[PDB]
Order: structure tokens, then sequence, then C-alpha cells
């Protein structure tokens, strides 16, 4: 404890619950881009950025 | 520019105005009536201004991809104007330019049929050397214009100008249309013509040099 190099990790006795979103409703588009291969790309995107 | 839709008296009415949603929308649709000045309908969509009866109802702007809409059910007499409507969309910039309006008009009497007469420029105009084409459209309704000029084989789409439709004590419209040629093009067709369409039913009359 008295080094700062070594990290100081810590064990929580309560959970502490988070709530994370990505609210932008994006959309998935496979381009063929190679025999049997295929890439994967966002597209248009739908709703309020 | 405008966008006619005819209703029955008292049959509700479908409003098309503004581009498709990309974002949640804040519509405003306004209501000039012929002459007088716009006067406020909705705002925040669906939700009015007091003294607005309930008739008039704004689609929601919580989805896209739809176009907004105002609808009008048992339209009196009274809601027969021009529709504006002002888009607030997140996605897009700030509008300072109201949306194409909508001509909402009541059939208020059976449709006529356009009375049309075609005269040919003045005798008198040749020396001056200006041509002008008259085509006279009167008796028909609604107040629909349609311009359709035809030398011969094919058209010409410059030089022509057009009036706004109005009525003068009937249910009637005015319209009338203009040409403005050169003598030598008088001469050089053998004949011109203006046909006037209306709701479907075309109308055509010819003119001839002597
Ligand atoms: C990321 O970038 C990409 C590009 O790299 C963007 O993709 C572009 O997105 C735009 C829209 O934002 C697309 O424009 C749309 O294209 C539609 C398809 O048009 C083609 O096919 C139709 C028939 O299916 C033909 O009529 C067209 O021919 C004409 O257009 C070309 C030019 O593209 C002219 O050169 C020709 O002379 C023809 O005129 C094409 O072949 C097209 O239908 C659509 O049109 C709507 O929107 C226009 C806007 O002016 C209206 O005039 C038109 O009447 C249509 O109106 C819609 O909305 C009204 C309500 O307002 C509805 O009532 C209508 O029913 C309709 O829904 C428009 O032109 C573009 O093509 C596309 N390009 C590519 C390569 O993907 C991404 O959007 C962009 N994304 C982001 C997030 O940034
Ligand atoms: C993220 O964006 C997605 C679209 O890319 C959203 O998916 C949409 O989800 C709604 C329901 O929440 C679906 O609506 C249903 O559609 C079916 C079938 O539609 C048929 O009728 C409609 C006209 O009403 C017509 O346009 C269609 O072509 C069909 O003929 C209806 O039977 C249901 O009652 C309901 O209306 C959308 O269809 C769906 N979109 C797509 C492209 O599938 C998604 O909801 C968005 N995310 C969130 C969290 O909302
Ligand atoms: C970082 C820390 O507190 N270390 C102490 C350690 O010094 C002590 O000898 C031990 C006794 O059990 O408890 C732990």
């Amino acid at each position: 404890i008295t080094n700062n190099a070594k990290n100081i990790l810590v064990q929580f006795n309560t959970p502490v619950q988070i709530n994370c979103t990505r609210p932008n409703n994006n959309t998935r588009k496979s381009i063929r881009i190679g025999p049997g291969q295929a890439f994967y790309a966002t597209g248009d995107i739908i709703g309020d950025i | 520019a405008p966008t006619f839709v005819s209703v029955a008296p008292g049959q509700t009415a479908r409003i098309t105005c503004g581009e498709e949603s990309l974002g949640s929308r804040s519509v405003i649709w306004y209501q000039q009536r012929p002459g007088q000045a716009p006067s406020l309908i909705i705002y925040n969509n669906n939700d009015r201004p007091s003294g607005i009866p309930d008739r008039f109802s704004g689609s929601p702007g919580s989805t896209f991809g739809t176009t907004a809409t105002l609808t009008i059910t048992s339209v009196e007499a009274g809601d027969e104007a021009d529709y504006y409507c002002h888009i607030w969309d997140s996605r897009r910039p700030t509008n300072w330019v109201f949306g194409e309006g909508t001509t909402l008009i009541v059939l208020s009497q059976p449709k006529a049929a356009p009375s049309v007469t075609l005269f040919p420029p003045s005798s008198e105009e040749l020396q001056a050397n200006k041509a002008t084409l008259v085509c006279l459209i009167s008796d028909f309704y609604p107040g629909a214009v349609t311009v359709a000029w035809k030398a011969d084989s094919s058209p010409v789409k410059a030089g022509v100008e057009t009036t706004t439709p109005s009525k003068q004590s009937n249910n009637k419209y005015a319209a009338s249309s203009y040409l403005s040629l050169t003598p030598e093009q008088w001469k050089s067709h053998k004949s011109y013509s203006c046909q006037v369409t209306h709701e479907g039913s075309t109308v055509e009359k010819t003119v001839a040099p002597t």
C-alpha cells in the first residue's frame, strides 16, 4: 500500500448496478466482398442521433 | 408548387407536407385563408392552441420514415384554405422556408368543364414587331390550371406566362394564358394551339395564320 506503482484492488460487499445503452438504432448491411466472404457494415441509422 | 385535394363536405381530408422524417419532429401547421393571414392550427403535432376545434389532428412526430399529416374529419365550409407545415427535424438543420402547402377545396357544387377561346395575335401588333397569342379559359370548376402550348408537333416551353385562377362572382374561376413570340415565328409553324386539361379532361383548340 505504501508503494504507488502497485495497483490498489478493491472488492465490494454490496453490488452497484449500472445501466448502459447505445440509443442509436443502427442497422447491419452485409455487402459481399469476396467469394464465400461477406463484410458487415453499418447501414442507415433509424431515429434520433 | 401548389397541391390540391378535393374533399366532399363532411368527409375526412388527407394532407401531405414535408419530407420524410429522419428524427423526432415538432411539426407546425398553419391556415392561410384566401386573402387573409396565415393562422395557427396545430403546434407540437396533435397539441392545439385555444379556440381550435378537435377535428384537426396531427400525426405524431415520434415515428421515423413517414411524412407529416394533418387530418380533418367532416370538413366544414370554413376549413377550406391553404395549409403549410413547419418542420422541426432533429436530424435536419433549421428550416426557414415553410413546406409546399396543400390547397384543400370543398367541392361546393358540381364540376364544370372549361370554356376555351383562342385568338390569333392582332394584325396591328405585327407593325410594332410584337406577336401575342391569347388563350382564354373560363366557366371551369374547380380552379385547377393546366397550360399546354403545342405549335404543331412540338411544344414551346419558354415565353409563356399565366396568372392565378380567381372566381368572378360565380362558381367558375378566371384563367388567362399568354405567349410572347416574334412575327417571323408566327409565320414559321403551320398552326398553333393551346390545350387545356381539367381533372383529366383535355380540351384543345387550334389557330392558323391567314
Ligand atoms: C450516406 O451516403 C449515402 C450515399 O453514399 C447516402 O445514400 C443516398 O441516400 C439518398 C437519400 O438520402 C438517396 O437518394 C434517394 O435515392 C432514391 C433512389 O433513386 C434511384 O432510383 C429511383 C427509382 O427507384 C430513380 O427514380 C432515381 O433516379 C433519379 O435520381 C437520380 C439521382 O439519384 C437522378 O439523376 C435521375 O434523373 C432521377 O431523378 C434513382 O435511380 C430516390 O427514390 C429518392 O427520392 C426520394 O427523395 C427525393 C429527394 O429529392 C425526392 O425528390 C423523391 O421524390 C423521393 O421522395 C421520397 O420522400 C418523399 C417524401 O418527401 C416520398 O413521398 C417519396 O415517396 C420518397 O419516399 C432519393 O433521391 C441516394 O440514392 C442514396 N445513394 C446511395 C449510393 O446510397 C446515405 O443516405 C447517406 N446516409 C447518411 C446517414 O448520411
Ligand atoms: C429499430 O428500427 C427497426 C426498423 O429498422 C424497428 O423495427 C420495426 O419495429 C416495428 C414494431 O415496433 C415494426 O412494426 C410492425 O410491422 C409489422 C409488419 O408491417 C406491415 O405493415 C406495415 C405498415 O403498418 C408495412 O410498412 C410493412 O411493410 C408490413 O406490410 C406489423 O404487422 C406490426 O403490427 C408492426 O406495425 C416494423 O415493421 C419494424 N421495422 C422493420 C423494418 O421490420 C425497431 O422497432 C427499432 N427499435 C426500437 C427499439 O423500436
